[PDB]
């Protein structure tokens, strides 16, 4: 199959605002979120039809314990980082853990904190290492590199682990996951200020969201410069996305092993 | 670091006046977590307006989807309110 | 560590009864397992951190409190004879590897129909074999405590009012002595080896102290002999 | 779903034992060694999730995935390791499943046996100074007591032995009948 990524997001707020969790954790497949927990509802529920129609109460029951415990772990985590950083107020804490399962079967893994939305540790799975990236992040480094146990643990799960629930998951979705909805390109001519033509190259109704789009001026690549749009959700299940330029120019359109050409 | 949103306003399928569609607005990009998002029919906030769980970017920013179905017409003029900590004032963006 | 207490109990059947455990670790994680004979500890309930607690794979006839962060009590609402086990608390930092479970040091706690068959041991000290002492210049006592009913006893050794574990050897399960009855009383010795110079000489002084942990001031008792509560039962010897 | 390690194991002292844990679970977070002495608690020995061998002194631990295995190693066998050796693991949902555990056994190096019943007084009968190989069986009168045998460790003299004791309401020359007592036994 294609590339495919399982992640579990947490975020952590002191002192917030009215009506914003104390915390959220949520999880994703792909672009898809499949798990939603917060300070609120206190409650695991699924964000996918395929996750509720798959596992049974008690996955929900005993991940919403977990959650609870998580929840308290990391409100006295985010209450260290501002000690250290000597901050009052209201700061975030987030985390986000994951895996990939690549085309040719070879797997990523990906363990890391932000404080203020910022880089602040990273997990190196191949060394058994946290990167700090300044001194109170060195702080929490020495200490948690000091549990051998934790960072063994961390590997298995991030390489064993992980890809096992990606792979059980993938099975669950694959009518939503595996599918193919090929994009609906067009191209559109307009002379714009006097003289200056801009050409758009737009796509349409297409899943997965991953498509490449580039401009070529006789069948070689162009060294003018092309604006990219993002790929956006349209709302249905589907993305859009265009690149354009102005000034024999042709559109190439590349979407999960299919290739296309539209000569202008 | 406090980052402001982004905010795109377009459609779900290429527009036609007088056909039925769905207008999105997509804001990305920001941190702090606390938004606020309303879609506007002439200055006036839309009530029938779905949208998606605050999201999370591997850049530790946040995402939403807001919309809510329509039928363009060259009259009305559609648009995305948008208030967040890095915004003085509510930030009106229009559908092109 | 893990502090849990009472070490023994003595329940009639619909008595309720609670355990309590206190960890002083900052520990979120906290566990109240039992422990059977032919298998590993069942988990009856457990409590994730302050403010949540769960069922665990044996919850029918107990309840828990999480009271705080420190505290977590295990209820028996109306205690059954099944409930007669070994109870463990534990805890933990967390549920992922690189948090290692912390124990408490257990709660033997034995449901009985009625406390008319609870008896203290009769203990008694047999003194060295002079055969032996002949033989092998070694010379072996032995302390017997009999007819006791629960099994809730913890059998020790003084020589000269100093506690000795060199040379002691206590039967790790007692004895049924009526093992066709079900309320089967109880029968448990230890031997205590010294050189026989040592047994020879008058001044040193040897003490089996039996102590029982039966039945509390709290506890009602309508029977003509006397009731059978914790005590320390023991036979002494001399040279 | 399933944790299976041996009920029993008997090793001599001075020599080695290798406790085995055969896991089948949905998911792999770790495993652990934990001993318990008879009466009370128990206490970790070690924690094991990835592949490899950790030596902690006398003990070992061992651990591979692929084959859902565990062993705990135990080196230069000593009185003191008679235990209760409980093998755990957490699964892909942390649930911390415990084994029935084994019971270590060690048999004492016997050095010079030199079996003798004897006649004790305040009646108790003890069957003392056999070699390990001896076993004692259970009484077949319901009015006679015989507990199993007992290894007592006299520490300042580097001397072990073994004994069986028994009683009744009945001689000491037939006490131990049921029992395969040795050619050479002492009966004063
Ligand atoms: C339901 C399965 C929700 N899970 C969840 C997790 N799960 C992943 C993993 O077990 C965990 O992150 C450990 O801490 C890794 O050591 N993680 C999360 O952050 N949020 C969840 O909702």
């Amino acid at each position: 199959m294609r590339t495919h990524s399982l992640r579990y997001f947490r975020l952590g707020v002191s002192d917030p605002i009215h009506g914003v969790p104390e915390f959220i954790s949520v999880g994703y497949v792909d672009s898809h979120p499949i798990t939603t927990y917060d300070s609120v509802t206190r409650q695991k529920e699924p964000r996918a039809p395929w996750m509720a129609e798959n596992l049974a109460p008690d996955h929900w029951e005993r991940y919403t314990q977990l959650l609870r415990g998580w929840q308290q772990m990391f409100k006295v985590e985010l209450k260290r980082l501002q000690r250290h950083y000597n901050h009052s107020g209201s700061h975030t804490y987030q985390r986000m853990i994951g895996c990939e399962l690549l085309e040719d079967g070879s797997t990523t893994g990906f363990l890391q904190y932000a404080y203020d939305g910022q880089d602040f540790l990273i997990f190196n799975k191949d060394t058994l290492s946290w990167l700090a990236v300044d001194n109170v992040a060195h702080t929490i480094k020495q200490a948690w590199e000091a549990n051998q146990h934790e960072l063994l643990y961390q590997k298995n799960w991030l390489e064993e682990e992980c890809i096992a629930w990606l792979k059980r998951f993938l099975e669950y979705g694959k009518d939503t996951l595996q599918r193919t909805e090929p994009p609906l390109v067009r191209v559109n001519r307009k002379e714009t200020f006097p003289g200056v033509t801009a050409l758009f190259c737009k796509a349409h109704g297409f899943y997965p969201p991953e498509i490449y789009m580039t401009w070529m001026k006789n069948g070689e690549e162009i060294v003018q410069e092309i604006d990219y749009g993002d790929i956006l959700p349209s709302g249905d299940g589907t993305y859009q996305a265009w690149a354009s330029i102005e000034l024999l120019y042709s559109c190439h359109v590349e979407h999960s092993g299919v290739h296309m050409v539209l000569q202008v | 670091i406090q980052r402001t949103p982004k905010i795109q306003v377009y459609s779900r399928h290429p527009a036609e006046n007088g056909k039925s569609n769905f207008l999105n607005c997509y804001v990305s990009g920001f941190h702090p977590s606390d938004i606020e998002v309303d879609l506007l029919k002439n200055g006036e906030r839309i009530e029938k307006v779905e949208h998606s769980d605050l999201s999370f970017s591997k850049d530790w920013s946040f995402y939403l989807l807001y919309y809510t179905e329509f039928t363009p017409t060259e009259k009305d003029e559609y648009a995305c309110r948008v208030n967040h900590v890095t915004l003085s004032q509510p930030k009106i963006v229009k559908w092109d | 560590g893990v502090t849990q207490t009472p070490k023994f109990q003595v329940l009639k059947t619909g008595q309720s009864m609670t355990l309590q455990c206190a960890q002083d670790m900052n520990h979120n994680s906290m566990y109240w397992y039992r422990q059977d004979p032919g298998m590993g500890l069942r988990l009856i309930y457990y409590s994730a951190s302050e403010g949540t607690t769960d069922k665990g794979e044996v919850p029918n006839g107990y309840n828990v409190s999480r009271l705080n962060k420190r505290e977590f009590s295990l209820r028996l609402e109306s205690a059954a004879p099944s409930q007669t086990s070994v109870y463990f608390c534990a805890s933990s930092a967390a549920v992922e590897g690189g948090n290692t479970i912390y124990f408490g040091e257990g709660s033997r706690l034995t449901v009985l129909e009625d406390l008319k068959n609870v008896f203290p041991p009769e203990v008694a000290v047999f003194e060295p074999s002079e055969a032996e002492i002949s033989h092998t210049q070694k010379a072996t006592l032995v302390c017997l405590a009999t007819g006791f009913y629960p099994d809730h006893v913890e059998l020790s050794w003084w020589v000269n009012g100093k506690e000795v574990h060199s040379g002691v050897c206590t039967d790790p399960q007692p004895l049924k002595e009526q093992p066709a009855l079900n309320d089967s009383r109880y029968a448990l010795s230890s031997r205590l080896r010294v050189s026989a110079t040592f047994w020879q000489n008058p001044r040193n002084h040897f003490r089996c102290q039996v102590q029982f942990y039966g039945l509390s001031e709290n506890d009602e008792w309508t029977q003509d002999r006397a009731k059978p509560v914790t005590q320390i039962v023991s036979a002494e010897a001399w040279g | 779903q399933n944790i299976d390690q041996p009920t029993e194991m008997t090793a001599t002292e001075g020599a080695i034992v290798q406790i085995n844990c055969t896991y089948q679970t949905s998911g792999f977070n770790g495993l652990f060694w934990y001993q318990q002495h008879a009466g009370e608690a128990p206490t970790f020995l070690s924690y094991n999730v990835l592949d490899g061998l950790e030596e902690k002194g006398r003990f070992s631990s061992f651990l591979s995935r692929s084959k859902g295995y565990s062993y705990l190693l135990l080196k230069e066998l000593q009185m003191k390791d008679s235990a209760s050796y409980l093998c755990a693991v957490r699964d892909s949902n942390y649930q911390l499943i415990w084994g029935a555990g084994t019971k270590l056994i060690i048999k004492p190096d016997i050095q010079n046996p030199d079996p003798a019943v004897y006649q004790l007084r305040d009646s108790v009968c003890l069957f003392t100074d056999f070699d390990s190989q001896t076993n004692v069986s259970q009484s077949k009168d319901s009015d006679v007591y015989i507990t199993d045998k007992c290894v007592l460790d006299m520490r300042s003299m580097d001397f072990k032995s073994n004994s069986a004791v028994a009683w009744s309401n009945f001689a000491c020359a037939n006490a131990f009948n049921n029992s395969i007592i040795p050619e050479d036994t002492f009966f004063p």
